[PDB]
């Protein structure tokens, strides 16, 4: 795994490489922890991590409904 | 067919662990209301005061036992029996059975509850949306959010001396493009401010509260993260200020001591200071620019800069049926504050709203700095086409709580949602 | 649930004998709807015209086969299977079904029929009243009607140059007492012209026709009539005045032709004329008092007599979504003229009123000089909180009509029902 | 009966005299010569008749519907 990041109600948390593969990044919330949302990105960088990171705090993101 | 049986307030919690007040309606039929109590502050003498015990070993001052009272003990004898789709006679009833002018018997909080829940039991009961029930068939306009996203003045320990800074996106197509905007631009302004070098913690009322040096450095750092954003200010996203002014005016001898800046300023240089603030930044609203004490200036400052900038003023048209029509007679400012829940029932916001819309004024929906919310006031910011709401919140559930109501209005009305963006600055 | 299942119009006659064509729209539960198709006059370029047969060997130009053809074979078929509670949907599809700027493929008179129909049948639908359907929850105001009294210019053969007198009742508590009013005022004029010895035959819209002498000598009996009457004029009986200035105005010199007087005025001498006859005679509006090709004078009258005169205007506000836009810019006049049947659905007219609002301007119904009516006016009178109503028909079986209406919303609003009065003066 | 006075749907018929009696308005339809309603006069006299008269005209009377 790679930068679990809790944040308030929700982790962001990109998966482990699976090596020779481009990492993701999902949603979870506290709960079920194997679900996953993809917020749409286009590369799955640091900087793309951060926007998800500062785009599920202020509350919204266009892929799940963030209660 | 739908009468009222049972009217019930209770006391429950919310997420931060406060007590808050819950007012529900029965009918016969099986319809269903259900509203929140505001539980906030009761600034002002002139407007209606709200009501809570006031005991600081309880919550600082906002006790329930006395909201729930008045709603279990004397609201609800007077409303058995009656028809719920008449929401202008029950909102006659409890004003009669209130019997002062500034609400003070029964708080003008447990009235507010009551009058929303059935509301909110009406439409319910003829299986329409809330947004059509009170506005119409043609409610179909969703208002300009203004965004607070730098805090200054008494909120933080910085030299900035304007309280709140606020984006406007009206450059967006529908809502949904106009929340997304205000979500990058909240993404670069933390990048700016931590490529600087300083604190990125939420502030007060959701925005950030860093420290800065002056308001140009605030006014050039925000205008910077529009830019990095990819977004041309003062085409799509605008800016507004509420200054505060009453904070730092002392009484005594007239003058404006702005001790960000460490100049004292008469009240005929305020308003050179404004000219050149809308002159080098894209403002477009300005909050309680002088203190309602300063005639002299404040009537300099409606004709020197009201034809290209709204001027909003809350206790210069502080909320009455005497007191607000007061100041719309020797015409100052160009636009006046509707706070829902320092005003009353939902018929009085109704006809304090369309007073203003006589009179050539422009309401903003707001709410007293520290009062929690309700998610019935995104349904009376469509109906009444009022053109822009003020979606701060002291918390982070309150906030996307008005985020979301107003998202699920452009999923009912599909085909059909407008969205004001720079039409609703007619008067400019 | 209530999907249309049958668009259906026919053809009756009136009470004069002429051939009305009469829309019907039915459900699947059962609810009913049906509305009056106009058959008027189609003046104006700029707006939606009407559309008939044109042929005066039927009925000098009203005929009814092009008007039913095109609702039983175009309009119908695109209005099965759908929601008949959703009004924007249907006002869209309707003018796509047009295609053209002046409704001029469909006729702005049948998609009127349609368009009002599918609203009064979603207020049987939903069992609420059609002005709470319309508006909201807090419609409860009623219009000053205004009653055309003294006709004159080329609806008579006199010297009274200005075409219509009309009396507005502000100072009246309710609705009903503001009918009784001009009920009496009636019959004081009918005894001062039968003592003077005229003829006290009813004219055109409902007014006499009398043969006087000048304006002054038409001014002068009215506020006789009204002194006699009991009531004292400038506080409870107001006067308006339709000029009609575009029948004696001599295009190729651009001199007003005054037949009655004899005097040849120049366009800065009419806003001279006007002013004496505001300050000797309680008129409070003016329609039409100076072409629409004379701007040089039409922007001196404006400000001469703007701030305490209410001046309408028709072709400057001319209904379209672009050049009703286009005498809001320059600020000509403080008040538009909306005209129902001239303007198409029921949703550009709740758009065209709120158009008004934002600018400062003052929405008052009317209808073309010899259109028929229907009784759905006295709804979007009260849900639009529009002020002013001209409660004039060419006949007085539809007269009657639209007082009937007005007097049976009183009556629904019991303890609740509001009045404008004098406070529909705020722009003066 | 005194002064009939056909109007356009409506007939206003004060009554014969009944004698050594004061006669009485009442507002009739074009059928149902017999039902009436009393308008609210005070006095009956001819200007009274020719208020309810010009009444009828112009459609408002508060003591019938006047269709
Ligand atoms: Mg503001
Ligand atoms: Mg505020």
């Amino acid at each position: 795994v790679l930068r679990e990041e809790y944040v308030e109600g929700y982790v962001v948390q990109m998966w482990r490489r699976n090596p020779s593969n481009a990492p993701v990044i999902e949603v979870f919330t506290e709960d079920n922890l194997e679900e996953g949302i993809i917020p749409e990105y286009v590369t799955a960088n640091d900087d793309t991590f951060d926007r998800i990171v500062d785009a599920v705090e202020f509350g919204y993101l266009e892929e799940l409904e963030l209660v | 067919m739908p009468y009222i049986v049972d009217v019930y307030a209770r006391e429950v919690l919310d997420s931060r662990g406060n007590p808050t007040v819950e007012v529900e309606v029965y009918t016969e039929t099986g319809a269903f209301g259900r509203a929140l109590v505001p539980s906030g502050a009761s600034t002002g003498e002139y407007e209606a005061v709200e009501l809570r015990d006031g005991d600081k070993d309880r919550y600082l001052g906002k006790g329930v036992l006395t909201a729930v009272n008045n709603v279990n003990e004397i609201i609800a004898p007077e409303l058995l029996g009656f028809d719920v789709t008449e929401q202008n006679a029950i909102d006659q009833l409890l004003i009669e059975l209130d019997g002062t002018e500034n609400k003070g018997k029964l708080g003008a909080n447990a009235i507010l509850g009551v009058s929303m829940a059935c509301a909110r039991a009406a439409a319910d009961f003829l299986q329409i949306p809330l947004y059509q029930y009170l506005g119409g068939f043609n409610s179909k306009t969703l208002p300009v959010p203004m965004m607070n996203i730098v805090n200054g003045g008494e909120h933080a320990d910085n030299n900035v001396d304007i309280q709140e800074f606020m984006i406007m996106p009206v450059g967006a197509p529908n809502f949904r493009e106009a929340l997304r905007m205000g979500a990058q631009i909240f993404h670069s302004l933390k990048s700016v401010l931590s490529a600087k070098g300083l604190n990125t913690a939420v502030g007060d009322e959701g925005g950030f509260a860093p420290n800065l040096g002056s308001n140009e450095e605030a006014l050039q750092t925000i205008v910077e993260a529009i830019e990095k954003a990819g977004f041309k200010p003062g085409e799509e996203v605008k800016l507004a200020m509420d200054a505060a002014s009453s904070e730092f005016y002392n009484k005594e001898d007239g003058k404006y001591h702005l001790s960000g800046e460490g100049v004292v300023k008469t009240s005929a240089e305020m308003v050179d200071w404004y000219e050149e603030l809308v002159s080098k930044y894209p403002i477009i609203s300005i909050e309680d620019g002088l203190d309602e004490n300063d005639w002299e200036g404040h009537k300099l400052l409606t004709e020197r800069l009201g034809k290209k900038v709204q001027l909003v003023g809350d206790d210069l048209f502080v909320t009455n049926t005497k007191k607000l029509s007061e100041g719309i007679k020797n015409g100052v400012g160009n636009s006046i504050l509707i706070k829902v829940n320092q005003i009353g029932t939902l018929t009085e916001t109704f006809d304090a709203i369309e007073m203003a819309k006589r009179a050539g004024y422009t309401a903003v929906i707001s709410h007293r700095s520290g009062e929690t919310e309700d998610s019935t006031i995104a349904d009376i910011a469509v109906a009444t086409n009022a053109g822009q709401i003020k979606t701060g919140a002291p918390s982070r559930t309150d906030r996307v709580a008005k985020y979301n109501q107003l998202l699920r209005i452009e999923d009912q009305l599909a085909e059909t949602a407008q969205y004001h963006g720079i039409n609703s600055f007619y008067n400019l």
